């Protein structure tokens, strides 16, 4: 468990001399873009097959239900 | 000049260090293996107590 040395210049500013909530909603649009165009992918995949499952239960269940309704 | 110097005191000594010391912003200029040298808001801390 050692520090490896990369021989970086580093330039910091002081936490008083720069504004602090506004990068939050600063460039807000561009933020919503990535967020949606990187992860369509995985929320497809999270939540279509519970989706489909659900509606393949639901489909079953009334087609049951109107079967055995006499 | 003597005068001016001998009229510093414990008191003025402290009224000039809090006009200058207390928790003002430092500015920090290192090089060399200074992977250990603490940041920033560590020095920024320490320009006052809190015991006092
Ligand atoms: C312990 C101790 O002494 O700490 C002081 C110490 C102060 O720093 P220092 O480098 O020892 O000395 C700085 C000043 O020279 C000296 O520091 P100071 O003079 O500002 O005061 C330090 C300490 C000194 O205490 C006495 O002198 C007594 O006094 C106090 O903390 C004042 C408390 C007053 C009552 C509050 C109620 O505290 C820290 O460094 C911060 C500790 C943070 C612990 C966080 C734990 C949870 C985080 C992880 C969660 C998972
Ligand atoms: C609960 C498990 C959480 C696992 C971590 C996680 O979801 O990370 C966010 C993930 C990808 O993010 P990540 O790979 O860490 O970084 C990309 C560059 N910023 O990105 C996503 O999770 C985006 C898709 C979210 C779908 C929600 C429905």
């Amino acid at each position: 468990k050692q520090i490896v040395p990369v021989k970086s210049v580093i330039y910091a500013l002081s936490p008083f001399q720069q504004k602090v909530m506004t990068g939050l909603w600063k460039d807000l649009p561009t933020k919503i873009h990535h967020k949606v165009s990187e992860n369509w992918i995985s929320a497809t995949l999270l939540l279509g097959p519970l989706v489909g499952t659900y509606a393949y239960v639901q489909n079953y269940l009334e087609k049951e239900k109107l079967h055995h309704r006499y | 000049l003597f005068a001016r110097i001998d009229a510093v005191d414990a008191s003025t000594i402290k009224r000039v260090a809090n006009r200058f010391i207390y928790d003002k912003d430092v500015a920090i200029a290192a090089m060399g293996p200074i992977q250990r040298l603490p940041d920033y808001n560590w020095f920024r801390r320490r320009t006052y107590w809190n015991r006092y």
